[PDB]
RNA sequence: CACACAGAUUGAUCCGCAGAUAUCCGAAUGGGGCAACCCGCUAUAUUGAAGAUAUAGCACACCGAUAGGUGGGCAAACCCGCUGAACUGAAACAUCUAAGUAGGCGGAGGAGAAGAAAACAAAAGUGAUUCCGUAAGUAGUGGCGAGCGAACGCGGAUUAGCCC
RNA sequence: CUGUCUGAAUUCGGCGGGACCAUCCGCUAAGGCUAAAUACUCCUGAGAGACCGAUAGUGAACCAGUACCGUGAGGGAAAGGU
RNA sequence: GUUUAUCUGAGGCCUAACCUCGCUG
């Protein structure tokens, strides 16, 4: 669905308080970008649905690092 | 960022030299063209220079 | 005047048939209630058909 | 279940030491300026509740 | 049951346990379909050749490198996670309550969840989690309205701690 | 706990003691597993009731989720005794 | 009053993220 591929990052629930403090409900969603990240050890490119705050962490350790730990509990 | 050129780059040059970057031009440019590579766990692994 | 039951066997197994129960997914639980009751007559298909 | 006291009346309304409730008084708020000072002095002490509304007060704080 | 016909001290009938056979539909799984139907391919045999037959193998997803293994679906309650109302009460009503209730979805086991301190406590101390009685209708919270409501400490059931 | 953004140090470190600061006290996050005491009955074996006795007790003591009603989801009886 | 290394307010240009079209990259 929405999620992000990565990190499993899925959207909230929540609720929408006015000033007169009615409440109605609301859903906070992920910040889903498509991007093509090229594989600098094999020379390839895939295309993910991975979030803005997970291509933080992408730019701040490394694809590889982020591809090999992704691949462990089953992309999530 | 922090990368390591590898090449050349008009305002930076300079091959073999610790740069910070704006996260963006070397994600979607330096990397994909092989001008650096983010080097992260690799300041330590930068022997040459001995 | 014209009723409002008209026959058709085809117009009725087309709707309330077993595969047509069998494929939906809340259409499907329509037999699991009438199978919990005891239901000894299941969907319209349960009708035994021209010998 | 158990009965559950009422807050409003347990916040106000403290029993004395026999028999009473003893409560404050109203009315001594915020136009002071303009009540002569024998009202406001007595409004200042503490009253006890009446014995009309002493069998509401006590169903109210749970003492039947 | 009745007119009968048969079996059975060579030991029947019957009971307990362990086996064989188990048509068609149905997750239905060779394709399709209007459930209990229709129509096939490859190997063999039957006049074998047309009309047809008898047996075996023919769905999908994953992994196993390959012979092959795992799962599809159904079904009481308990439990977990994701979603989630309104009537009603406030003698009206919007904050609030009803209620994280009803309902919907997915998974596992005889239970499940939790569980071994970045914890309480207060100048004295206890030492994982769960459940029962008090603490207590207390502290507190609340258009401070309706209402909601702990914790510390104490007494018991059980007791177990370990791996990266 | 996080939907979005930002973003620390390594033991004279880090967190908590109900805003916050200083001193004392306690603990050592960002990895995992763990029986018992606890909840329930589609069932199973044994046994009870100051429980019902056929308009009662399960809708159903009897060819009952049956006969009948509706296109369908579904609703739903009466009927014991020589 | 100017210079050097940053922040910010606006325009122009470049392609290398992102979008679209034509033949099949």
């Amino acid at each position: 669905s929405r999620v992000c591929d990565l990190t499993g990052k899925r959207a909230m629930v929540g609720n929408n308080v006015s000033h007169a403090m009615n409440k109605t409900k609301r859903k906070f969603s992920v910040n889903l970008v498509k991007k093509r990240f090229y594989l600098p050890e094999e020379d390839r490119w895939i295309t993910l649905r991975v979030q803005r705050s997970t291509i933080k962490t992408i730019n701040k350790n490394g694809i590889t690092a982020v591809l090999k730990k992704a691949q462990s509990a089953g992309f999530i | 960022m922090e990368i390591i050129l590898k090449q050349d780059v008009q305002n930076l040059g300079f091959k073999d030299d610790v740069v910070s970057v704006k996260p963006g031009y070397g994600r979607n440019f330096l990397i994909p063209q092989g001008f650096a590579t983010l080097a992260t766990p690799s300041a330590k692994k930068v022997l040459a220079e001995n | 005047s014209k009723r409002t039951f008209q026959p058709s066997k085809r117009k009725r197994r087309n709707k309330h048939g077993f595969m047509d129960r069998m494929a939906s997914a809340n259409g499907r639980k329509v037999l699991a209630r009438r199978r919990a009751k005891g239901r000894h007559k299941l969907t319209v298909s349960s009708e035994p058909r021209h010998k | 279940p158990k009965m559950k006291t009422k807050s409003s009346a347990k916040k106000r309304f403290k029993v004395t030491g026999s028999g009473k409730i003893k409560r404050k008084h109203a009315f001594k708020s915020h136009i002071l300026t303009k009540k002569s000072k024998k009202r406001k002095l007595a409004l200042t002490h503490s009253a006890l509740v009446h014995k009309t509304d002493e069998k509401s007060i006590k169903q109210q704080l749970r003492i039947i």
